[PDB]
RNA sequence: CAUUGGUGAGCAGCGAAGGAUUUGGUGGAUUGGGGGAAUGCCUUGUUGA
């Protein structure tokens, strides 16, 4: 909790605060969808429609399954979603606090586009466009 | 008077020489500074524009006053009680003499004379806004004293009035008239009075360096102080705990003299000019280190005492000089550059602070002859070029940092810097000299990149195109010349019968006019490589002539106090104005709104007012010395009966035609026989040649609503009388539409092919 | 051009919070925004003035009862005058605070401001110049009070004071301190804060209300005192009272709402009219005609943009929309009417040069990317994100395809053909272009030849060659028409997003990776490259377009400006857009060569080319007056009146000596012109066409002028394309209205013999 | 062999009775989900005073 706070340097306890609910909008989703007999076609297509927008968000990077979603959807993923997180990982930059500078005084260009947001999200394919200055 | 332009205001006014008066503002203070026939009221802290008056004096103001919440303004024989600006009373004096000094104290009005006459008011009541009502009259006889200097009082020193002379020092009882106190015969004679916050002791400067603390109960000295070789004009005294002297010269000097240790603390050296009177009044805040410094130099200084030499704090000037060569330095209308032969360099806002501040030239740099200023490169490299006087080089200017450049170009052929021009990029200087080379340069890197030579004289005007192709050229040996600047070839030239002085270009429209020595304007299309245009009648030289913006307008300034607007579109004067101080510089505007004028007399900037809501005006010279909303109307997606009448028996439906198209869509007005008389009025409305669009929907509405009333199931009655009527001249109606399909089957050909 | 180029109208209405207020003719409506001023009347919707002195974001407008005395508040709360044309004739610094009521006298005399705590009434002059520091004179204060002053009502005497302020006390103060009824009586006993007091024109009743919906009237009475005539206690509505205003009939009362809903009453009753629901986004300002016939009201910026015209018996007589920003705007085949493209996912039609929102298509899942039409003008199309591209009719109302077939939730850009047969969307994340066909929408092939994402897709008027601009440095040429490809040109720099075409198949000009703009022909010689953006409040490069009179190109950033250029290396002007705190990200030509586009946050739209400016076209003084000269021609030799009339460009000459001749002259004038006297006419003359009522004149003349010289205006295209639109506009617009009343009075004599 | 990096010395030119580099303060302009009962609570009925 804390130390989840002081490992990834969020800002503010408030966007802990944020995530929590958003992970709890999916979490009784996944609650009341999960409450139905096993014999509807409704339930099966429908969870397949969502797990396949959480692959594409980053959320779900590898393959998962059906109790996955119980499991897997942490606040920690939509943690990792951040883009200074992103931008330690692919090792153009060198600790955590760097990745955090480099936004501050704007060396970080994504695509075609300026970014110094420090809240920014990045999802799990369009990743690839992240470049120098 | 004028039929295009107003007098509007005057920017680039501080000081003239008046000492400055001092009031309360709440817990702050409030300083008055003369103008001449206005003044100006500032904050003490922190020099904000806060008030003037609104109204110019009959003459110059000759002495001024600050009560409580009041300003006193002396002029020939009238004194102005105003408030915030407003005139709340004007006393005129009974005399014909003029107003010298004023005093304030208690219940009283002091009016000082000429002639050794003061008139003395009191109020009515104690708690009255100010004295109306006269007095008495006192005369002071050469028997009893000099002239009069001032006029003071002292603390304690109730009804009694102190009148210092040239000879001794007088002091009245004013509820009586009686002079209770006449002072001994004083050696030296005395040019500035101060009083002391300490009892019974005035303080009395002479005309040499010499400080008289002369007590007024007992009359006599306690201490006098010796400067070597002053003339004291200004005093004051430190009210904050410490007991310091303040002497303003005439030298522009001020000299700080500690008074209990004994010292001479500093002197300020020349911050006022010496020619324009120097120090004319220094005055210490009441309770706070910081004296304020006037003078006739158009300026207005501000020193404090850090806890000591005093330091400079902040100071607001103008141009000591009326000012020779100006510039609008943005087409915000909000910043401008102006340069007088007073060596100074200042930048004015035109906003409603007016502030300004002096170019930084970091013992002046010589007078200036000529500018170059352009607005896209500001902050990025320098963006003026200065031509001064007897220079071989020019000197660039920075706006952004108000300070100057780090290049200085020389002409590189023995000659004095005569014309400058910039580019509309802001890339390059074009500068011609006194021998007749032109040498371009870079204003990014200041080097040299390119040289012409082709005039044998001095080259007097230089421009270029805003698309940065055609550079034209005027010299003194008639030449005007016609330069590629993407190339180095020579264009063009043309031969004048007369040299050409200076040279203004309108960028947007490609012209420019020269002012020849021949009294003419000859106004040039570039493009053709012509001479076009050329105006007649002034009989004395012009020094300053510029474009509208629209490039319909020239006015022009003249020797001959002529300031004519001269229309392009017929080649004539269509107007002159007549001054008596002549516009050394015009300059219109970026907007098509003020005019900028700089003159003979007055250091600052008449600013000229075209009206602009409205003209058709041409007069002269010399003088004293729908259409688819209707049919769109008709579909709908979700009294009169008099004038049928009258027409019932003649000619009347103009009437009716005019209340239908007046107002009142009328399907739902027609449907409340008759209809006879209606197609009576359609053939009236199909006689006239116009308004047939109004005439299909009045047809086709008679068809829709009533068309069943007009169908009676057994036609040819008298309706068809009517129809037979309507439908005959309905056949001349109908031979438009084979011209419609010409035009647009034309059209659609064209389209095709 | 050399024109001057500037806003003298806008996109969008309504886009921040703003106030509303009628004028006094009741045939103008006074519709302001958050940073600017714009002014508008009831028919013919035009944008008037343009008062931008603001560095925060409100604005109060009121005029004085004649409509010269014009005014706007920021919070800054200074005051700038203008007249009837945005002139600012006096610039008066008031404040560094903001007003919370102001109001003028009905006599026009006296001034009404109310802000800190305190009351200030200063000096209203009449109509004047500048020459002012200071031109508003106290007239009086009034002190004091509790806290800050929330309303305000005056009187007819224009002597009398009746306000209301935060501390739930009605004020009284007269004005030329008489002292009526010697007192500054308070009104109180609220049970809750009162928002509106009001005062009837009788002198007789006092109009209070709270935020309760509980209304108290008082009397005019100071046994002797002011008694009770009515109270209320309301505990039903929960709601409340955000905006009330009173009637000049003194008969009724509009009460709007936070709920998002409008009620209707009548004073003496204190019954419903009616109320009125249309959703839950509240209304903010509200307004009331003079006479009060129609009823209108304003709203929040995060709540509707969306202001709605009335009457007193309930029917809508104003509609109009605007959400949120723009993305990208396209020019329908006569360019009169003006489409939008939002993040909402609505396109809106708009013919904003007259200001009606007619209609609007509503099909989307999300955004519109861009929008654009197809130049024969029976179909227009949709570029949005929504997964699919569909088409459009104009006035028809039928969805034709939505083209789709994969699996895409991004469609970036699109092209298609001049011919309307095929059209191919450019895919964002797939490198593919996609063909679909206009007789079913069949993909027959596929084009996977990208390796980088695409970025613009252009196609050209000589309908053989594609051009497209790719994310990998390689600009792409394609041939679908012929039997083969063609081998696409390598770029020496620049991953391009701006890519823009000449419609002659020749001219291509490219945004570099920076704020270079580099032009070059199809033989891939470079012409131009321009200078990075400048303009500090980082390079952007965004939006291009090639100019349709083929001798400019207009470029767009992000960094609130916009910058001008021609064939040859120069700047042709840049235009700074003043705002306070992205800006542009779509720019193209007008077909009617008038002015050009902007996409943008804001929404701003047309670049006023005018004619008081002075031009020397064929060197005007050798005609020496232009007045004598042509009354003299005037007499004799009609030629050379119309060869001396082209060199002048004043249309107060313009419109008489091109009336004053006969008919029979006419073609012999057009025959006998020269060449070079003629585009600026025929441009001119399809728009001034438009506004007068003399139609067969004009139209004698465009026959014999039009019949003049047809195949050297057919070998001088480009421009007499552009002069040609402006006229057949004209053509079709009062020829589909004189057909139909033109057989509509034909049936009508065989009728009379049929029955 | 590379006026190759650093260090130091000297000369031409440029200026001449000083120059170059840094920093501080002051003044102005400008900016939450899943379960839950003995027990607390809410709501309703009920029991007598």
């Amino acid at each position: 909790d804390t130390q989840v706070m002081r490992t990834y340097h969020i800002q503010n306890r408030e966007d802990y605060h944020k995530y929590n609910r958003i992970c709890g909008d999916i979490r009784r989703l996944a609650n009341k969808l999960s409450l139905l007999p096993p014999t509807d076609p409704f339930r099966r297509k429908h969870e397949q429609l969502l797990l396949d927008k959480l692959y594409a968000m980053g959320v779900l990077t590898t393959k998962s399954k059906i109790s996955d979603l119980e499991n897997k959807v942490t606040v920690s993923a939509i943690c990792r979603r951040r883009l200074p997180v992103i931008m330690h990982r692919l090792k153009m930059a060198e600790t955590i606090q760097d990745a955090v500078k480099f936004i501050e005084q704007g060396h970080v260009r994504v695509g075609p586009n300026l970014i110094n947001d420090p809240a920014y999200l990045v999802t799990r394919n369009m990743e690839d466009y992240v470049t120098w200055v | 008077n004028s039929k295009i332009f107003s007098p509007f205001r005057i920017i680039g006014n501080v000081s003239n020489g008046v000492p400055f008066a001092t009031g309360t503002l709440g817990s702050t203070f409030y300083i008055v500074t003369c103008v001449g026939k206005t003044f100006q009221i500032y904050d003490a802290n922190t020099l904000h524009l806060l008030f003037v008056s609104e109204k110019e004096t009959p003459s110059s103001i000759v002495a001024l006053s600050a009560h409580f919440h009041y300003v006193y303004a002396a002029y020939e024989n009238k004194v102005g009680i105003y408030k915030r600006g407003i005139e709340e009373h004007l006393l005129e004096l009974e005399t014909d003499a003029n107003v010298e000094h004023l005093c304030i104290f208690g219940d009283y009005l002091c009016a000082s004379t000429d002639d050794n006459s003061i008139f003395i008011y009191k109020k009515s009541d104690p708690q009255d806004k100010y004295p109306s009502e006269f007095y008495t009259k006192l005369t002071v006889t050469e028997i009893q004293g000099g002239e009069i200097v001032s006029l003071q009082h002292l603390a304690t020193y109730l009804n009694k009035l102190t009148v210092v002379t040239k000879s001794n020092v007088l002091l009245f009882n004013v509820r009586t008239g009686k002079l209770v106190f006449t002072s001994n015969e004083f050696p030296d004679q005395i040019t500035t009075a101060e009083p002391a916050p300490v009892l019974d002791i005035i303080a009395l400067g002479t005309v040499t360096g010499e400080v008289i603390m002369f007590n007024m109960r007992k009359g006599k000295r306690i201490r006098t102080i010796k400067i070597p070789q002053s003339r004291i004009s200004s005093l004051s005294f430190r009210t904050d705990g410490s007991s310091h002297l303040s002497v303003g010269t005439s030298s522009g000097d001020l000299i700080f003299y500690d008074l209990d240790r004994r010292s001479r603390i500093h002197v300020l050296k020349n911050i006022h000019r010496e020619s324009y009177g120097g120090v004319t009044q220094a005055t210490f805040l009441n309770g706070q280190p910081i004296i304020v410094t006037s003078g006739g130099d158009n300026s207005l200084k501000e020193y404090v005492f850090d806890p000591q030499p005093p330091r400079y704090l902040r100071s607001r000037g103008g141009h000591s000089q009326p000012p020779s060569y100006i510039a609008f330095a943005d087409s915000q209308s909000h910043f401008m550059l102006s340069a007088s032969k007073d060596r100074s360099l200042w930048s004015f806002s035109l906003r409603k602070d007016a502030q300004s501040q002096e170019m930084s030239q970091r013992s002046k740099f010589p007078e200036i002859v000529a500018l170059a200023i352009e607005n896209a490169r500001i902050g990025e490299w320098e963006n003026i070029i200065t031509a001064h006087k007897d220079e071989k080089f020019a000197r660039t200017w920075d706006m952004r940092n108000k300070r100057v450049g780090r290049w200085t170009f020389d002409t590189t052929d023995d000659g004095f810097v005569k014309s400058v021009a910039m580019s509309q990029c802001g890339n390059f200087g074009f500068i011609g000299s006194s021998n007749g080379s032109i040498t371009i340069y870079n204003m990014q890197s200041g080097i040299l990149r390119k040289k012409y030579k082709l005039h044998k004289r001095a080259v007097t005007g230089i421009s270029l195109d805003g698309m940065n192709r055609k550079m034209v050229s005027c010299g003194l040996d008639g030449i005007v010349g016609f330069y590629d600047f993407n190339k180095s070839t020579l264009l063009g030239k043309l031969k004048l019968d007369a040299p050409i002085t200076a040279m203004v270009y309108h960028r947007s429209s490609d012209l420019f006019a020269l002012a020849l020595d021949d009294l003419s304007i000859v106004v040039i299309d570039a493009v053709t490589q012509r001479v076009v245009r050329q105006l007649w009648g002034h009989s004395n030289r012009i020094t300053a002539f510029d474009f509208s913006p629209e490039g319909r307008w020239i006015v022009s300034a003249s020797l001959d106090s002529t300031i004519r607007t001269w229309d392009l579109p017929t080649g004539g004067c269509i107007d002159g104005i007549i001054v008596d101080n002549v516009a050394t510089n015009v300059k219109f505007s970026p907007n098509g709104d003020l005019l900028a004028t700089t003159h003979v007399t007055g250091n600052g900037i008449c600013i000229w007012t075209n009206r602009a809501q409205f003209k058709t005006v041409s007069t002269r010279t010399i003088d004293e010395s729908q259409k688819k909303l209707d049919a769109e109307e008709q579909m709908n997606k979700f009294h009169f009966t008099k004038q049928l009448r009258e027409g019932s028996q003649s000619k009347d439906y103009s009437s009716l035609l005019a209340t239908l198209i007046n107002f009142s869509p009328a399907a739902v007005d027609l449907e409340i026989d008759e209809i006879v008389w209606f197609i009576d009025a359609l053939t009236q409305g199909l006689k006239s040649n116009k308004n047939f669009e109004l005439y299909e929907t009045f047809m086709s509405l008679l068809f829709k609503a009533h068309g069943d009333v007009i169908h009676a199931n057994n036609k040819n009655q008298d309706i068809a009388s009517a129809l037979q009527n309507w439908e005959d001249v309905h056949k001349k109606e109908d031979r438009l539409d084979d011209l419609v399909k010409f035009c647009m089957g034309v059209a659609a050909f064209v389209t095709t092919a | 051009m050399k024109s001057d180029f500037k806003f003298s109208n806008l996109l969008g209405t309504v886009y921040r919070q703003g106030n509303i207020t009628f004028s006094d003719d009741g045939k103008q409506l006074l519709s302001p925004v958050g940073n600017r001023v714009s002014v508008f009347d009831l028919i013919n919707n035009k944008s008037f003035t343009f008062e931008y002195e603001h560095r925060k974001n409100i604005a109060a407008i009121d005029l004085n009862k004649q409509g010269t005395l014009l005014i706007s508040i920021d919070e800054d709360g200074r005051a700038i005058l203008v007249n009837f044309k945005a002139r600012n004739v006096l610039h008066h610094f008031n404040f560094k605070e903001k007003c919370s009521a102001v109001k003028f006298s009905p006599d026009g005399r006296l001034f009404a401001l109310a802000s800190g705590r305190f009351l200030q009434i200063w000096k209203t002059p009449d109509v004047n110049k500048d020459r002012q520091f200071a031109p508003f004179v106290r007239h009086r204060v009034h002190a004091g009070h509790f806290q800050d002053i929330t309303s305000l009502t005056w009187s007819q005497d224009s002597r009398f004071i009746l306000t209301t302020s935060k501390d739930l006390s009605a004020k009284i103060w007269s004005v030329d301190s008489e002292e009526k009824n010697l007192a500054a009586t308070t009104f109180n006993g609220h049970r809750d804060y009162v928002m509106g007091a009001f005062f009837s024109h009788d002198q007789e009743k006092i109009y209070t209300v709270s935020k309760d919906g509980a209304v108290f009237v008082w009397e005019f009475t100071k046994k002797y005192s002011w008694r009770i005539t009515k109270k209320h206690f309301f505990y039903a509505n929960q709601a409340k009272v955000k905006c009330v205003t009173f009637h000049p009939a003194t008969r009724l009362l509009a009460v709007g709402f936070t709920s998002g809903e409008f009620r209707l009453y009548d004073l003496p009753d204190f019954t419903l009219i009616q109320q009125l629901s249309m959703g839950q986004n509240p209304v903010n300002t509200v307004s009331v005609n003079q006479t009060g016939e129609w009823l209108a009201f304003g709203s929040s910026k995060l709540g509707q943009l969306l202001v709605y015209e009335w009457q007193s018996e309930s029917y809508i007589l104003k509609q109009q929309g605007h959400f949120d920003s723009t993305n990208s705007l396209a020019y329908s085949p006569d360019g009169s009417r003006v489409v939008t493209a939002s993040e909402d996912g609505k396109i809106k039609v708009w013919d904003i040069t007259s200001g009606f929102c007619l209609a609007t298509f509503e099909e989307h899942t999300s955004s519109v990317t861009a929008v654009q039409f197809a130049k024969r003008g029976q179909v227009m199309f949709s570029s949005s994100l929504d997964g699919t591209v569909r088409a459009w009719d104009l006035i028809r109302y039928r969805n034709f395809r939505t083209f789709t077939g994969t699996e895409r939730i991004q469609f970036n850009c699109l092209a298609v053909d001049p011919s309307g047969e095929v059209v191919c969307a450019g895919s964002l994340d797939n490198f593919d272009i996609h063909v679909w066909s206009v007789q079913t929408g069949q993909l027959l092939d596929a084009l996977s030849g990208h390796e980088g994402p695409v970025s613009c897709l252009s196609f050209s008027q000589e309908n053989s060659v594609l051009a497209s601009a790719s994310w990998d440095k390689t600009i792409r040429i394609w041939s679908i028409f012929g039997r083969s490809q063609q081998v696409e040109p390598i770029e020496v720099y620049s991953d391009v997003l701006a890519l823009s075409m000449r419609p002659d198949g020749k001219e291509v000009a490219v945004s570099t990776l920076k704020g270079q703009i580099s032009i070059f022909n199809i033989e891939d010689a470079k012409q131009v490259g321009n200078i990075d953006c400048r303009k500090d409040i980082s390079k952007f490069f965004t939006t291009i377009h090639y100019s349709f009179d083929g001798m400019a190109i207009v470029a767009g950033g992000n960094n609130n400006s916009i910058c001008l250029y021609d064939v040859p290396n120069e700047v042709l002007l840049k235009r700074f857009i003043v705002s306070r705190n992205v800006r542009v990200t779509s720019v193209q030509f007008s077909p009617t060569a008038n002015a050009f586009a902007a996409a943008s946050t804001e929404g701003l739209l047309i670049y006023s080319t005018n004619d008081t400016i002075l031009f020397d076209p064929f060197d005007l003084d050798v005609d020496v007056t232009p007045h004598s000269t042509v009354e003299a021609l005037r007499e004799k030799q009609f030629l050379n009146a119309l060869v001396m009339a082209f060199r002048l460009n004043e249309e107060y000459l313009i419109n008489k000596v091109y009336e004053a001749i006969p008919i029979k002259e006419i073609p012999l004038v057009a025959s006998n012109i020269p060449a070079i006297y003629l585009p600026r006419i025929l441009k001119f003359i399809g728009d001034f066409a438009i506004e007068s009522q003399h139609i067969e004149f004009n139209l004698i003349w465009i026959k014999a002028l039009l019949s003049a010289s047809g195949g050297y205006i057919n070998e001088h295209k480009y421009l007499f394309s552009t002069a040609m639109r402006s006229i057949q506009r004209f053509i079709v617009r009062v020829a589909k209205e004189v057909v139909n009343t033109t057989t509509d009075n034909k049936y009508t004599y065989r009728f009379l013999v049929s029955t």
